């Protein structure tokens, strides 16, 4: 027929893809910053561990004070944890025990909970009648929610199994944009500082950018091997770090497009399950599946610390927007909040 | 402060409501529902009980309070959230009989009975359900052994099936079905027959759950 | 008719406690640390008991080998004393619980949870150890010293008569061996003989499996559980049933030489509960094969 | 006949 | 129909490569660049890269 | 919603028991804790007792130690306040009050109607030296408050309550920081004030505005108020 | 009876403490072991302070046997031995820690502390088998009262047991006291001797978490001096007044004052559990 000469088109637009990507491509972030900085080791202690969860504990994201602390479990539980005081503020009953996501809005009223009953559930923390109601159920996805980040206010975009990234919003629960695109299953979700873009990580292991609203893939992120498990993004920048069950925490350029280099060990074997960059991007703390946790040298990869001693597989890391903790919300029912 | 001595007050509380409640979950029996084809586990789910990716399905039977997870509409990748079940005391698969001369009905190249066994031995050997158990179902056994007179087992698969009698038939197929299981010491399947018969199901399920929770004391204690 | 002299006990019998010492401080030892490093509490009791109910022996070694000298304190007498036989009670004590906390968890799948949630580890542990000291207190407040024969040497020797009837001291020391019998080896091997069996036939029911693994699970299990049975039986059995024959011997008046039979066997039934007691770990304990993983 | 059996060993019964 | 579902497939990938295509590509010597750039200039007030004062940690 | 209905009271001689069960619309009343504030007709507030959530800790005025005991009923949503024995000086206003407790809490923020009680006719120190002055609107009033020991812990927070109740009415929760405004409440009202000296500063001088003002401190449990300054519109 | 009193205050004081340390201490994982050694040391001195109290309370009565008093002569030695070794080895690491913190983690790289307090413990178990073997009871001027005494003229002649029993003593007194209570001084007079070239941290609030970890043992061998040294300077008194003619008043002081200066000599065995919390 005529696809396959259609297909031959997409095959030579790509190779001119590529070809822009060798030209613009010629030095790596390492042949810049080859010995800038050397970190040494900044191995952090446990300061805090929260033990209310008694299940296997998926998500947790900081708040915009970068004091108090949301996390899901397995059991329907989704306790705010004050970490400077190792305090329980709400716990909230969760229709799904099957949660793999949970968010803090940054007005610091609202978490979202998503899950595998394909429903991205908003609640409303600070109540008149004093106990945590849901506000929405929001529904639509044909597949698990992977990640439900709070993209303002009202206005939340999401990350489902469904191979669409959905934007959603609490004040009218309809679909405002598909962001449709992906091939595989999209796993997690990081967005912009400024928050006018978001990437997606799916289990086609393709990074792949949209804009806020009313956009489609501006750029295509390929070069992993397995799958995307875990995304984040740099703390003001053109940055990203990607990743994946292949052991590399690689972390790819916007204004240029490019693969600058991989965090790739030869010890290690396992995958990356959660990533958030540290505070100026400086350093890389990845969570892995080996019940160990480390953090490279943004610029350098290499060994800038090691955070391990958790005893199931790290399953959430997010770090606060104080930069003065990093909370480490692993399979084992405690919350160790590291320095 | 008073309020900090308030805040701490409210905080045991959480950790009393959390500890009761998980206390709760853990008598909480919680069985997965794996129905290789749509076809006979409405069925059998339905003897069992009497566009979310999770419908869970709860009841008591004898004082025994059973979750079942039903994860037939999840259209995605499996191995993403197959850890989540990592804890479940048992596994419900339902697989029909009466699926060969079908051969799937769109693919016409695999038997629902070959993707049956695909799906059955990767839930067995998988990593997560090392040692779970699986309640095995099979479904339809009535129109089975209606229309296995008139055409024998060999059809399914080209070995020799055993004779056309029913008898042969449901033999062979529950050996070729137990036999996928590499960790037989420390997983054994519950074949069974399932049948109109809804609460002898039922309790079938109820004795298959006895019988987990019974090795399970059994490692748990001094022994074993 | 006495005759109470069996030179080749002289030496013998504390060469055992010796030996009884040095198994039963370093098995129970080993088990104890790998706990440090449910059924485990009850698992970490019974070895504390045992190796409490060992260590204080060669106190006793002495008093055998140098003829009723004693001379490894005064009050030492009713130190050890105490310990040896609260320790001997939590011991036995211990396997009824365990036993009990295993019957419980395979006889009822859920039937017996609340029962065996309400036992617990450490409240069971508890107030089984509050009645090993309070079945165990007379021990101290009794266990008088000196006066080997009222003259002599000193010998560790008991004034039944001090708290009980001044007449009859041989009555308080009859009953005392009766609640001792009735309290720590009857009604004790009683739970495990009942609720083993029930163990047993719960295996026999539930695990009727043709199979190859099926059948070395009925043997391993039946095994293990009459062995059980059959140790505790065959170590407490000729201790406590001597004590009860020689009580009669005081009563009945058997012919001298059963007697002088009781005598000269008194020392070595004790030496084989001391030793069965110093074995439980590794058969009970350590048997467990992931403790015992845990262990190597 | 006279030992009652509270001597040698630890055991005072 | 499933041509018509390719032919939809073939039509958006493209567009879609095209408009990648159109995306204009900074150098990455330049992007490393920035990015070291952004590091010294915010790595002072980081308390994962140089320990902040042991008093005002609230952990 | 949390209207609540104080019930009890009455023209009861001195010496007697009287129940004061003031009824909740539902709030989740087992997790928010009560409180017991009382005010005689020619005096200001002063707060009578408190218990936590779910009974946990009970705390009383030591005036009122042995002779009033409180206790709530969670499933029926209400707290009953029993007097032992009633004096003269009893004769006051009972207003029960809402608080919850955590980082994010707004406490003291909804009191009830109340009740009166017509019987018969070494802590910080709320100076609240203001009275009832004459002030036209759209003016910067600025009611100051003082204290004794310094309002600021070591969490960095001055437990100040600034309160505004106009005559006969029941007060609502302005500041509960010093720094934070309640709900129901404009930007205009703010404390500002300093580790031991307190204001409350109203750009906008309005009708509601015109009432006394009450500030307190939650320091301590024994609860200490000031003196009322009605701002009459004039 | 105020010595008996004295033995038996420190018994329920120390024996408190020290197991809460020492179980405190284990849980909490080259210094951490040290403290934990000179708190299990501390321990074998309780189990045997109430026998010891009974030994002195009539007239150095101890009836419980040759054996028992002379495995608790070993302990009450053994104890206050590895105490002033274990001080002198972490005081090794503490100093060399001070003046060069790199050159701290070789020593315990060449010396673990583990295998430290081993040899450490080894070595004050050899140098007390004398005090073990020699203590044997009996009726001393046929004294109703059973005391295992000091029996030098076992292992040497009966004109040479004095002589053996002076050299003993100031032995004993030498390697317990006076060479590690020196070493450890010269670890501080070079502690000083860095703290004098840094000013900057001299102050005590300015270096809270390196002065703490040296105030906790500066208060730890203030008191450990305090209370041996009189039991020590009277020991060797006594033997100075010996040999060498000091007046008999003198000497009859010491007879009066020694049960004083061991029984707070032994204070120590309850203080250190109380210095380290």
């Amino acid at each position: 027929s005529e696809l396959d000469q259609l297909r031959q088109e997409a095959e030579q637009l790509k190779n001119q893809i590529r070809d822009a990507r060798k030209a613009c491509a010629d030095a790596t972030l390492s042949q810049i910053t080859n010995n800038i900085d050397p970190v040494g080791r900044i191995q952090m202690r446990t300061r805090r561990t929260l033990r209310g969860h008694l299940a296997k504990i998926y998500a947790m994201h900081w708040g915009t004070d970068s004091r108090l602390l949301v996390s899901a479990s397995q059991d329907g539980k989704l306790i705010i944890w004050d970490s400077y005081t190792t305090n329980k503020v709400h716990a909230i009953p969760l229709r799904s025990s099957w949660v793999m996501t949970c968010a803090y809005a940054p007005s610091g009223n609202y978490v979202a909970c998503g899950g595998l009953d394909n429903i991205c559930s908003i609640y409303n923390l600070k109540t008149r009648e004093g106990n945590v109601r849901v506000s929405r159920e929001l529904a639509g996805h044909t597949g698990y929610l992977s990640c439900c980040r709070f993209l303002d206010d009202n206005q939340i975009v999401t990350s489902s199994g469904d191979t669409t990234c959905a934007l959603w919003d609490i004040e009218t629960g309809q679909q405002t944009t598909t962001f449709t695109g992906h091939t595989g299953d999209v796993m997690s979700l990081s967005l912009a500082p400024d928050t006018r873009l978001f990437v997606s990580g799916a289990c086609d292991a393709s990074a792949k950018l949209w804009d806020v609203r009313e956009g489609m893939c501006r750029q295509t992120f390929t070069g992993h091997e397995s799958d995307i498990n875990a995304i984040c993004f740099f703390p003001n920048g053109n940055a990203f770090a990607t990743g994946s069950d292949d052991a590399t925490c690689r972390l790819f350029d916007l204004r240029a497009d490019q693969e600058l280099m991989t965090y790739s060990h030869d010890n290690i074997i396992c995958g990356i399950t959660s990533v958030s960059f540290s505070k100026s991007g400086r350093l890389l703390l990845a969570g892995y599946d080996d019940f160990n946790c480390n953090v490279w040298d943004a610029l350098k990869a290499d060994r800038a610390g090691v955070l391990a001693g958790h005893d199931n597989r790290v399953s959430c890391l997010g770090v606060t927007d104080d930069g003065m903790a990093v909370a480490t919300g692993s399979w084992d029912s405690f919350l160790k909040i590291w320095n | 402060s008073a309020e900090d001595k308030a805040a701490v007050e409210r905080s045991k509380m959480i950790d009393r409501n959390l500890r009761e409640d998980g206390e709760k979950a853990a008598r909480e029996v919680k069985l997965l529902l794996l129905g290789a084809g749509e076809s006979g586990k409405n069925t059998i789910v339905k003897q069992m009980k009497i566009t979310t990716g999770i419908v869970e399905t709860h009841f008591t039977f004898k004082d025994l309070h059973f979750k079942m997870f039903d994860v037939g509409a999840q259209r995605s990748e499996r191995k993403k959230w197959i850890h989540c079940f990592e804890g479940v005391t048992a596994i419900i698969f339902c697989v029909a009989l009466s699926d060969y001369d079908l051969v799937l009905a769109e693919d016409e190249e695999m038997n629902r009975m070959h993707e049956s066994m695909k799906l059955f031995d990767s839930i067995c050997n998988n990593k997560w359900f090392t040692d779970t158990s699986i309640i095995l179902f099979l479904n339809k056994k009535d129109l089975f052994e209606e229309k296995i007179k008139k055409s024998p087992l060999t059809i399914c698969y080209p070995e020799y099936a055993g004779s056309n009698t029913y008898e042969e038939a449901a033999a062979y197929i529950q050996c070729q079905f137990e036999d996928l299981n590499k960790r037989k010491d420390t997983k054994e399947i519950y074949t069974h027959f399932t049948c109109s018969t809804d609460t002898k199901n039922v309790q079938f399920v109820f004795d298959a759950v006895t019988d987990v929770i019974i090795k399970n004391n059994l490692k748990d204690c001094g022994l074993f | 008719c006495e005759y109470t002299d069996w030179k080749s006990s002289g030496a013998l019998i504390p060469a055992i406690y010796m030996l009884v010492f040095l198994l039963g401080t370093t098995g129970n030892g080993l088990v104890l640390w790998t706990v440090f490093r449910s059924a485990d509490i009850f698992i970490a009791s019974l070895a504390v008991a045992d190796l409490t109910f060992v260590v204080t022996l060669p106190l006793w070694a002495t008093y055998t080998y140098r003829d009723y000298d004693w001379p490894f304190g005064t009050f030492f007498c009713k130190l050890s004393s105490y310990l040896i036989f609260v320790n001997m009670y939590a011991s036995v004590f211990c396997l009824t619980g365990l036993s009990f906390d295993r019957y419980l968890a395979i006889v009822r799948p859920v039937a017996n949870a609340r029962l065996r949630l309400r036992v617990s580890g450490a409240v069971a542990t508890a107030v089984l150890w509050v009645l090993a000291a309070l079945l165990a207190m007379p021990v101290m407040v009794l266990r008088t010293t000196g006066d080997l024969e009222n003259t002599t040497k000193v010998q560790c020797y008991m004034d039944y008569s001090m708290v009980a009837t001044v007449s009859s001291e041989w009555a308080w020391e009859v009953g005392l061996g009766v609640s001792s019998t009735t309290v720590g080896f009857v009604v004790p091997f009683t739970i495990m003989l009942t609720c083993y069996f029930f163990i047993a036939q719960t295996i026999a029911g539930h695990f009727r499996k043709e199979r190859i693994e099926g059948l070395r699970k009925r043997r391993r299990l039946l095994s293990i559980i009459v062995v059980l049975v059959v140790t505790f039986a065959l170590c407490w059995m000729p201790y406590h049933l001597v004590k009860t024959l020689y009580m009669l011997g005081s009563l009945l008046h058997w012919p001298c030489d059963f007697d002088l039979f009781l005598m000269n066997i008194f020392p070595y039934c004790t030496c084989i509960s001391y030793v069965n007691s110093c074995l439980n770990p590794f058969l009970y304990a350590f048997f467990d094969p992931r403790f015992r993983q845990a262990c190597t | 006949q006279r030992p009652r059996l509270s001597h040698k060993g630890p055991m005072p019964f | 129909s499933n041509n018509t579902a390719s032919i939809a497939q073939a039509r958006k990938l493209v567009e879609q490569l095209k408009m990648e295509a159109n995306i204009d590509r900074i150098k990455v010597s330049k992007a490393a660049a920035d990015l070291m750039a952004y590091c010294e200039a915010h790595a002072k007030e980081d308390p994962l890269l140089t320990p902040v004062p042991a008093s005002e940690n609230p952990f | 919603d949390v209207q609540l209905v104080e019930s009890g009271g009455g023209l009861v001689q001195p010496g007697g028991s009287r129940k004061l069960s003031c009824s909740a619309s539902g709030f989740a009343f087992s997790s928010f804790g009560m409180h017991w504030v009382r005010q005689a007709p020619e005096k200001g507030l002063e707060w009578v007792a408190y218990i936590s959530s779910g009974s946990g800790t009970i705390y009383y005025a030591d005036t009122v130690k042995g002779r009033f005991t409180i206790s709530r009923d969670d499933p029926k949503n209400t707290l009953f306040l029993q007097m032992t024995s009633l004096r003269s000086e009893d004769t006051a206003m009972y207003y029960c009050v809402r608080s919850i407790y955590y980082y994010g809490s707004s406490p003291f923020d909804f009191w009830g109607q109340g009740t009166t009680l017509t019987v018969s006719s070494s802590d910080i120190v709320m100076t609240q030296a203001t009275s009832s002055v004459p002030v036209t609107p759209g003016e910067s009033v600025s009611i100051s408050c003082r204290s004794s020991k310094s309002l600021l812990h070591s969490n960095g927070n001055t437990y100040l309550y600034w309160f505004l109740q106009r005559p006969g009415q029941s007060p609502q929760l302005l500041i509960y920081r010093m720094s934070n405004l309640a709900s129901g409440v404009p930007d205009r009202f703010s404390g500002s004030g300093s580790g031991t000296a307190f204001t409350l500063t109203i750009s906008r001088l309005e009708a509601e505005d015109v009432g006394v003002y009450y500030c307190m401190q939650h320091l301590e449990y024994p609860l200490t108020f000031g003196a009322g300054t009605k701002l009459e519109l004039k």
